[PDB]
């Protein structure tokens, strides 16, 4: 009786969440992961990327705000790097 | 029973197990928002269906964007707009006590204790919380002009030390109060614009006193003519000046190709008579709501004067506001009056965007803050905690009275009310006592936040108010406690006075309730 | 690879040793089909559609 | 296994996913039953300590009520005897506007001890006239009851006691302030020669602080902005059209030809002087306010704010009517200089803002007026709807009292009185008709009974005291509500009254509900769709 199944938010069930430490552990995590991959594009002995697009075309570029707007990404922290660079740019 | 009374699918609960139930409902919408209060508050990211991520600290929006259904839930929920309609602060504080009002209560009604007896004891304390409030609450009626430009920046940056922002707090709250002292007796909260624009730091935000809004689209010809003025006079339309049909309804019929050249050249000189009508009143900057063709961009060029068309409205009226003129819908009494006068014009570049600047007009009523972030969300969470500063000083300009914050004043309250309870017998002592118990959350829960021992700086405080330390709250740095009234913790009366009469109010409502009945679709 | 992910679904990323890989084995791959054609004594091609209504 | 084969008749010839019940068992007695669920259901909003109802409709709206009223009509019920009395309740409320749960009450316990008699061997023909007796008897009895008089209703600080009783069972706690705030505004839209119409009194919500800083305004206020930049008025002479703010066009298609150079370019110059003259012509009647009901044009926006006129745009055919009387101005359908008759008066408009929210204010320091406005305020949509309802009430309850002055005891008081003298009549009544009678005055017990369940209680101790009390000659003894041990005191000295007109349709319509049901016998029933 006391915690029946009670509905306080739309769709209950296919809401995810995290809460604490283990939130920022894995915004650390995706942040690392979009240094990495530019790391190797520093410098003048640096290498390039070769961007795809949404329809084929092909895009070899070495700039650091391009690489960042033809790649699409779903974590939200990882749009944050975008936004960063952009706004350098 | 084969003929049924209501329709199938009616949900219908009612008793204890129904009261008890929305009591437990309560605690997790107060829970969602718990940790986002205090110096060392964080935020919350939500994203909806289509993927947009919102980032924010204040609480009346992190409710909003929760698609609550539960029915009780949503009082709380509606409780956050009160406070967010009518001071625009304390829309967590007043979350947080109507959840404590609750729990506190729902031991006695398990053991069966009739509504009615509860609710006559909350609304007996809030009628003697408020007449405290007021009654301790310090002012000065004298008018100083000094002193009244320091307390509303202690009030504005009071406002701020819970937002992102914290760490320019005191270079921001300069800039506010100057936007609100020049804003008329009424304050209009659109004589006030925020833009915002991407790329710089933080510290790069300017306050403009003036107008200043985005470059429009420009047909040929736009970049031929100059581009800073020292005395201009400003000329603002509402007139299309381009080369068109006159009305929709019209009709020409005519005979001979003498009239027809004839009509040809009767409409260029319509329009050549409006460019010439204006040119002529001497004004060097025009603008207008509606399109600027590109003849008379072309024809403006030729007289290094400076034309803009598509200008939005509401951009208009502060114009006007700043400069000293009026919207013409005609072109035929263009008087020395109508026009706008400033002292400097110029187009500069900000970000990647082109800018017109109206600055230099000393009778202006309006000003226009430019603010500068990383990112979208960086610079949308900036204007939330602005506008919580603009309100601020907008109560404190009709009613200047402040009590210390930081947990003083609710425990100034707690104490007033334990030693009123113990006068009075029966049940109505142990109701007052547990509201009186309700009201040392908010010292809790800056406490928790922070990372300190909760218990003992509770008992601290609570021995140095029964003492006889009025203004006596938490120190977050230091770990203790200290004078939040010496050291500049202030806050106007109107924000813990709405806090309790719509807590109150809504504490009432929920316990008030017998049975709910929901129907099918 | 990192436990996050980063891309949405459908998209995929290479790297060093996999990108040189893909890389070098579409430039032979197109090197040597057109070295039959070169020279005094190449041979020609057939080229037919199954979109271009059999061309 | 076999199969019973649908005996022959009525049965093989009825459409499929039909009913038909036939007999006492399958028709009566269940409808009663079907009735005695739906009292059930209100009975518990009943009363000073009546508790609040959670509803929710079929659109998700959310509704917090003590109304019985309100509540039947969001519920949606879909037996048909339990229809019959929710028609009925409704019925009362349109004639009375107060009382609508207590036809539920005797209505649902007429039924129930109406099944008792059947039972033991009456006819329904029986039950019928032992009824209608004692609604004829009820109601000559009932002139007897009247305790006091509603002397002057003018006066503010008598008319409040007379509305305190009617909002004390709506809003426990905050009665006094409620009551006092719709006396003054009734008292003041009063006319002298009659007719107190109801529709005369607006009630604007506005979110913000709690209800005490609710309050009154003698006139008319609107949530919408000034279109021109003049703000505020001091001294305001009005002009009201109901036709756009612009140049008139032919109804009939009408467009405009020409034929050489110089009416090409003298057309644009000739409409604009046109409108300058006409607006010109109506600032020379001395007008500083112009209000529209239709689109306004930007010529005359602007010329309007060259000569200081301002300018209000609202479009509802029924707010402009109202404001035509609020100044006493009268309408006009075309854009002509108004005649000096025509034009109303206001002594400030100006635009003002509260809560968040812009408005435009119609302020009278007449203490009359025509109409008058009430502003509400409060902390939740939910809980400003429900302080609404109370002021209908309270309102509804005033326009009875000036078509009767006429006040009965309330609190229990007036039910046990006719109780006790229903059943001295009843009992000189030979024949099997004396039963019904009986029952008629037993069924009046449950309203006392209803506010003492609900008040925490024991009803039977209240009710044996309040028949001993009564047997020695006080007819102004009811229920006591503040204290905890059951008790009864003096209603009349206590200022507990209740319309008499209230309690006359009340009884009417109840036993009109009753005696409809317990007519049919047989029920056939369409398949739903
Ligand atoms: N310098 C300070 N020392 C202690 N407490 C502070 C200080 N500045 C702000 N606070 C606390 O912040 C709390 C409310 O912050 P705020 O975000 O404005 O709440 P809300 O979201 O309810 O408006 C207040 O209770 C106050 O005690
Ligand atoms: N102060 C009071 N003490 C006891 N009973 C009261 C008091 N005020 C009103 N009542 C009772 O409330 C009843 C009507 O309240 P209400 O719930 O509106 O019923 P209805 O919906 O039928 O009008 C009356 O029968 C009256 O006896
Ligand atoms: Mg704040
Ligand atoms: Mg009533």
């Amino acid at each position: 009786e006391y915690g029946r199944p009670f509905l306080i938010i739309k769709d209950q069930d296919r809401k995810s969440r995290l809460m604490g430490l283990e939130a920022l552990k894995s915004h650390i995590m995706a942040a690392k992961a979009v240094a990495n991959t530019m790391r190797t594009s520093l410098g003048p002995n640096g290498l390039d990327k070769m961007m795809v697009d949404k329809d084929g075309d092909v895009t070899v570029t070495n700039d650091g705000a391009t690489i960042l707007s033809m790649m699409d990404v779903d974590h939200q922290i990882a749009k944050l790097m975008v936004e960063l660079s952009k706004s350098q740019d | 029973t084969p003929v049924i009374l209501l329709k199938e699918g009616t949900d219908s609960s009612q008793g204890i197990p129904q009261l008890v139930s929305n009591i437990s409902a309560c605690q997790v919408i107060a829970e969602a928002v718990r940790t986002t209060l205090g110096p060392r508050g964080m935020d919350k990211l939500i994203v909806d269906g289509r993927g947009k991520a919102t980032i924010s600290n204040d609480g009346a929006t992190i409710l909003k964007l929760l698609d609550v259904v539960h029915p009780a839930a949503k009082t709380l929920v509606d409780i956050a707009k009160s406070q967010d309609a009518e001071v625009g602060d304390g829309t967590t504080s007043v979350t947080l006590l109507a959840a404590e009002f609750l729990k506190q209560v729902k031991p006695y009604v398990e053991e069966g204790l009739h509504p009615q007896i509860i609710i006559r004891a909350f609304r007996t304390a809030t009628q003697l919380a408020v007449n405290k409030i007021k009654e301790i609450a310090v002012t000065v009626k004298k008018a100083d002009k000094v002193e009244q430009r320091k307390l509303l920046e202690k009030c504005a940056m009071t406002a701020l030390s819970s937002k992102l922002i914290s760490q320019q707090k005191a270079f921001f709250a300069k800039m506010v109060v100057d936007a609100v002292m020049m804003l008329d007796d009424l304050l209009q909260l659109k004589m006030i614009g925020i833009k915002k624009v991407q790329g710089g730091a933080l510290e790069d935000s300017q306050l403009v006193a003036g107008v200043a809004f985005k470059k429009t689209f420009s047909y040929a010809g736009f970049e031929m003519q100059p581009k800073k003025y020292h005395n201009p006079k400003i000329a603002l339309l509402n007139v299309e000046l381009e080369l068109k049909a006159e009305k929709d309804n019209a009709e020409i019929r005519v005979h001979t190709v003498e009239d027809y050249q004839a009509i040809v050249d009767a409409e260029w000189n319509i329009l050549y008579d409006k460019l010439e009508k204006i040119h002529h009143s001497g004004a060097k900057v025009v603008l207008s709501k509606l399109p600027i063709g590109d003849v008379a961009t072309q024809y403006f060029a030729d007289r290094d004067m400076f034309c803009a068309g598509r200008v939005p409205e509401e951009d208009l009226k502060r114009t006007m506001m700043a400069c000293g003129g009026s919207i013409q819908t005609s072109v035929n009494a263009l008087s020395a009056d109508v026009l706008g006068r400033c002292q400097v014009f110029e187009e500069t570049q900000i970000g990647g965007e082109r800018y017109n600047f109206f600055t230099g007009c000393p009778k202006a009523k309006t000003c226009t803050f430019i603010l500068r972030g990383g990112a979208e969300q960086f610079m949308e969470e900036t204007e939330r905690s602005l506008h919580d500063a603009i309100m601020i000083v907008r109560r404190a300009i009709k009613n200047d009275s402040v009590v210390a914050g930081g947990g003083a004043i609710e425990m100034e309250l707690s104490k007033y009310l334990r030693d009123y309870s113990r006068t009075i017998p029966g049940k109505q002592q142990l109701l007052i006592g547990a509201y009186a118990k309700a009201l040392e959350i908010i010292p809790r829960q800056l406490c928790d936040n922070a990372g300190f021992d909760a218990t003992n700086i509770l008992n601290k405080l609570r021995a140095r108010h029964a003492q006889g330390g009025t203004w006596y709250g938490v120190d977050i740095n230091n770990e203790d406690i200290a004078d939040n009234f010496e050291a500049f913790v202030w806050e106007p009366a109107m924000v813990r006075i709405n806090a309790l009469t719509a807590a109150s109010e809504a504490a009432c409502l929920i316990v008030s309730v017998d049975e709910t009945i929901k129907n099918p679709r | 690879l990192a436990p996050v992910n980063i891309f949405k679904a459908g998209a995929d990323e290479e790297r060093a040793e996999t990108a040189r890989l893909t890389s070098f084995i579409g430039a032979i791959a197109i090197g040597d089909l057109v070295k039959s054609t070169l020279g005094p004594k190449g041979m020609d091609k057939i080229l037919l559609s199954s979109g271009r209504d059999a061309s | 296994a076999l199969h019973v084969p649908k005996a022959p008749g009525f049965a093989q010839m009825l459409k499929e996913g039909a009913k038909h019940f036939s007999g006492l068992e399958e028709a009566v007695y269940r409808n009663i039953q079907a009735c005695k669920e739906l009292a059930q259901t209100t009975r518990t909003a009943y009363g000073p300590n009546g508790m609040n109802k959670m509803v929710i409709n079929h659109l998700e709206k959310l509704f917090v009520t003590n109304d019985a009223a309100t509540i039947l009509r969001e519920l949606e019920v879909q037996h048909p005897a339990a229809k019959m009395i929710v028609m009925a309740s409704h019925m009362q409320e349109q004639e009375v506007g107060d009382g609508t749960n207590f036809v539920l009450v005797f209505a649902g316990a007429l039924l129930e001890l109406a099944e008792e008699l059947l039972r033991i061997g009456l006819s329904v023909s029986e039950v019928i006239e032992g009824y209608e007796i004692a609604c004829r008897k009820a109601h000559e009895i009932l002139p007897n009851l009247v305790c006091c008089s509603a002397k002057n209703l003018r006066d503010i600080d008598e008319v409040s006691s007379l509305l305190r009783t009617s909002i004390m069972s709506k809003q426990y706690g905050n009665e006094v302030f409620l009551a006092k705030l719709i006396a003054q505004a009734c008292v003041s839209i009063f006319p002298d020669s009659g007719h107190f119409n109801v529709d005369n009194i607006r009630v604007c919500k506005i979110l913000g602080s709690g209800i005490s800083s609710s309050s009154v305004l003698h006139g008319m206020v609107f949530k919408k902005e000034t279109e021109g930049d003049v703000t505020s008025v001091k001294d305001a002479k009005i002009a009201v059209y109901s036709c756009p703010f612009d140049g008139m066009i032919t109804e009939t298609k009408g467009t405009v030809l020409i034929k050489t150079a110089e009416e090409l370019m003298n057309f644009s110059k000739g409409e604009e002087n046109l409108m300058d003259a006409q607006v010109k012509a109506i600032a020379d009647t001395g007008a500083n306010v112009v209000v529209t009901g239709g689109k306004v044009a930007d010529m005359a926006l602007h010329y309007a704010n060259k000569y200081n006129i301002m300018l209000v745009r609202l479009n509802s055919k029924w707010d402009l009517r109202r404001l035509c009387k609020t100044v006493g101005a009268t309408a006009l359908p075309r854009l002509t200089p108004p005649v000096l008759e025509e034009m109303g008066h206001c002594d400030s408009v100006y635009l003002s803002e509260v809560g968040d929210t812009q408005v435009v204010v119609f302020k009278h320091e007449k203490e009359d007026g025509a109409i008058s406005t009430i502003v509400l305020r409060g902390s939740t949509d939910n809980l400003m709807d429900d302080i609404e309802r109370a002021v209908d009430d309270g309102v509804n309850t005033f326009k009875v009292l000036t078509r009767d002055k006429r006040l009965v005891p309330g609190g229990g008081a007036t039910e046990i009185e006719l109780a006790k003298q229903i059943t001295s009549y009843g009992e000189t009544c030979p024949g099997l008709e004396q039963y019904a009678i009986k029952k008629f005055a037993e069924a009046f017990e449950a309203i006392p009974r209803a506010l003492a369940e609900n008040s925490g209680v024991k009803a039977n101790e209240v009710i044996s005291k309040l028949y001993a009390v009564h047997q020695e000659g006080n007819k102004n003894v009811g229920l006591d509500i503040e204290a905890e041990v059951p008790a009864v005191k003096d209603m009349l000295e206590a200022g507990i009254l209740d319309t008499y007109l209230g309690k006359y349709w009340a009884i009417k319509l109840a036993t009109n509900a009753a005696v409809t049901v317990l007519r049919v016998d047989q029920i056939i029933m369409a398949k739903p769709a």
